[PDB]
C-alpha cells in the first residue's frame, strides 16, 4: 500500500484542521487505546496512566508531532521517520499488532473531533495513512 | 458478553439516540469504501465505482438497514449473543461464505461512525463498552464456522 | 522490512532444495491451512476440499510456481507478481489476514520436509520472505 | 477447549514422544531468532546477538524447559485451560508485563518445531489439533489481563 495523490490531499486537509489540537488529540487517542485494548498497557508499566497525567499528555504530544512530521513529508516517510523506526525496532520493541490498535483509536479520535471533514473518502485516506506510518515504524524490526 | 451494569447502561443509552436505518447505511457504505475488498459479496448491487456511488446506492443502504437491525436486536441479548446469532452464524458460513474477518472490520467502522455521529458524547469509556459489544457480536457470528 | 543478502541466500538455498516437490508442498500447505484455519475455506466454495482433491493439487501447483517465480525475481518482486497483485486486489479480494495463515502453513510444510535445511536462521529468512510476498500481493488492495 | 476424540488422541500420542527439555529450548530459541523484538523480555539472559548465540544460551534452554513444562501441565487439563493457567496469567500481566501476542507467536513457533522434529508424522489433522490447543493456551494465559 501506497498513498495516492488524492490520499495525500485528504490527509493534509484533515491534519491541517487538527492544527494546534494535535497534542490533545494524541493524548485522547492513547487514553482510548488503554481503555479499549488493555493489553497495550503492558508497554507503559513505568507511566502513571491516570486520566490527564502529564506523562500521557506529554507522550500524546510526541506522538502527534511525529504524525505532523509524517504529513509534512508524506512523499518520503521512510527518511522522515528514520530515527523513530530505529527506536521502535531496537529499543522499544512493540509487537506490530499494537500499531493497528493505536491507529484505530487515532481514527476514532479524529472522527469525534472533525464532524465536517470526516467523510468516507477522508476516512479511507486517513486509515491508509496510519497503516503506512505503522509500516514504516516496524520496517526495521528484523 | 460480560459488561458491568455501568457499561450496559452506557451502551443502551447511546443506542436509544441512533437512527438505525441511517447508521446502518453509513456503516455499510463506509466498510465498502474504506476496505474495498469487502465489495466482493455485493456485485449484484450495481454501481460501487466511487465513494459517492457507494454511499448513495439504495441496495447498499437497504442491506445496511438489515444488518444493523439484526445488530440492534442483539443488544437486547448481550448476555446470550452466541445463542442469539447461532443461525445467522451458520448462514454466513454455509451459504454466504463470508470470512468472519469482515465482521471485525464492520465492528471497527461502526465504532468510527458512532464517534462521528456523537462527537464528544462518545467518550473513551463509552467506546470501550462498544468495543466489547462489537467484538462479542463478531465472535458470536463466527462461532459456528467449520 | 527488506530481505538482506543473507536472507536472499537462505531463501534461494531452501527453495533450491524444494525443487520439483514445490507443487506437492503447495498442495500440502493448502490442506494444512483448510484444516487448521477453517475460515479460509470461505474463499473456495467451488472446490472439492477433500483430502487428495485434484483441485487443491492443481491450485497448490499454481501457488508454488508463483513462489518459484518470486524467488527467481527476489530483487524485483513487485513487477514479477504484478498480475497476481491485480488479481487478488480486484477480483479474488481475499482479506489480507489470510496471507499470514497460508505463510504459516507453508513454513510448517517446509519444516516437515527439510529437516536439515530448516535451521533457525533459514526459518527466519523464509518467514521474512513470505511476509514480503504477502505484502506485494496485497499492495493494490486500496 | 473442545477437541473431538480423534484430536485429543492425536495430541496425547505425539506429546508422549516429546522431550520437553529439548523442544522447549528449541521453541523459545526460535521465537527469539525469528521475532527478535521478543528479546525485550530477556535482557538479563546474556548473548542473544546471533542465532547460534541464542540457540546455545543455557539461560534460554533453561527457560524454554520451564515454559514447556507448564505447557505440558495444561495438556493434562484441556477441559479447563482457563482455571489451570489463572495464576500464571496474572503473573504474566501484573509482574512480567508480557503482551499476550507473544503467547500466539510462541504457539506458532512450537507448531513449526513439532513439524521439524516429527516430519511426516505431524500430518495436517495432527497440526490442526495442535493449532486448537496452542490458541487455547494463549487465550487461557491472556485471560486475566486487565
Ligand atoms: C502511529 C504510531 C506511533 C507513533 C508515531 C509513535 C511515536 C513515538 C514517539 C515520537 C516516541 C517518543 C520518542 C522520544 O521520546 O524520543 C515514542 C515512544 C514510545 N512509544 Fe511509540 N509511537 C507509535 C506507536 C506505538 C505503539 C502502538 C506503542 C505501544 C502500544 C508505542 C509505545 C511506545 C513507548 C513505550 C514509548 C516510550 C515511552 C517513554 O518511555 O517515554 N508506540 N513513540
Ligand atoms: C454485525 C454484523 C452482521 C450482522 C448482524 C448480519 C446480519 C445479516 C442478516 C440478518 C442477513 C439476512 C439473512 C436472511 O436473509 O435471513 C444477512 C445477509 C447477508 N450478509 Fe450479513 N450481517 C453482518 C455482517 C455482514 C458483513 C460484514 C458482510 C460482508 C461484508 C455480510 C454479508 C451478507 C450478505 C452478502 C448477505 C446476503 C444478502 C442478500 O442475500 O440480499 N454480512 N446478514
Ligand atoms: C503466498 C500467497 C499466495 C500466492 C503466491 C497465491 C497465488 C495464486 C495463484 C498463482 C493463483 C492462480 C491465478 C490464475 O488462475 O492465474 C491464485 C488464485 C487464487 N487464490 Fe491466491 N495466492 C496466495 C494467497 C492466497 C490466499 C491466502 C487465499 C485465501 C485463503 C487465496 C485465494 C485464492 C483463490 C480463491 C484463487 C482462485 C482459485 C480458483 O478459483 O481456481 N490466495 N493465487
Ligand atoms: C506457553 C506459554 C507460556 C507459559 C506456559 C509460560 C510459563 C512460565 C512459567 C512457569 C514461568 C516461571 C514463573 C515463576 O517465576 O514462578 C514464566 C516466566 C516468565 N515468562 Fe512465561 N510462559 C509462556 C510464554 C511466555 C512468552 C511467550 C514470553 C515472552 C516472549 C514469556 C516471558 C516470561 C518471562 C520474562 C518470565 C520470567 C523469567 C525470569 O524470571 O527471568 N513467557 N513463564
Amino acid at each position: 500500500m501506497e498513498l495516492s495523490p488524492a490520499d495525500k490531499t485528504n490527509v493534509k486537509a484533515a491534519w491541517g484542521k487538527v492544527g494546534a489540537h494535535a497534542g490533545e488529540y494524541g493524548a485522547e487517542a492513547l487514553e482510548r487505546m488503554f481503555l479499549s485494548f488493555p493489553t497495550t498497557k503492558t508497554y507503559f508499566p513505568h507511566f502513571d496512566l491516570s486520566h490527564g497525567s502529564a506523562q500521557v499528555k506529554g507522550h500524546g504530544k510526541k506522538v502527534a508531532d511525529a504524525l505532523t512530521n509524517a504529513v509534512a513529508h508524506v512523499d518520503d516517510m521512510p527518511n522522515a521517520l528514520s530515527a523513530l523506526s530505529d527506536l521502535h525496532a531496537h529499543k522499544l520493541r512493540v509487537d506490530p499488532v499494537n500499531f493497528k490498535l493505536l491507529s484505530h483509536c487515532l481514527l476514532v479520535t479524529l472522527a469525534a473531533h472533525l464532524p465536517a471533514e470526516f467523510t468516507p473518502a477522508v476516512h479511507a485516506s486517513l486509515d491508509k495513512f496510519l497503516a503506512s506510518v505503522s509500516t514504516v515504524l516496524t520496517s526495521k524490526y528484523r | 458478553v460480560h459488561l458491568t451494569p455501568e457499561e450496559k447502561s452506557a451502551v443502551t443509552a447511546l443506542w436509544g439516540k441512533v437512527n438505525v436505518d441511517e447508521v446502518g447505511g453509513e456503516a455499510l457504505g463506509r466498510l465498502l469504501v474504506v476496505y474495498p475488498w469487502t465489495q466482493r459479496f455485493f456485485e449484484s448491487f450495481g454501481d460501487l465505482s466511487t465513494p459517492d456511488a457507494v454511499m448513495g446506492n439504495p441496495k447498499v443502504k437497504a442491506h445496511g438497514k438489515k444488518v444493523l437491525g439484526a445488530f440492534s436486536d442483539g443488544l437486547a441479548h448481550l448476555d446470550n449473543l452466541k445463542g442469539t446469532f447461532a443461525t445467522l452464524s451458520e448462514l454466513h458460513c454455509d451459504k454466504l461464505h463470508v470470512d468472519p474477518e469482515n465482521f471485525r472490520l464492520l465492528g471497527n467502522v461502526l465504532v468510527c461512525v458512532l464517534a462521528h455521529h456523537f462527537g464528544k458524547e462518545f467518550t473513551p469509556p463509552v467506546q470501550a463498552a462498544y468495543q466489547k459489544v462489537v467484538a462479542g457480536v463478531a465472535n458470536a457470528l463466527a462461532h459456528k464456522y467449520h
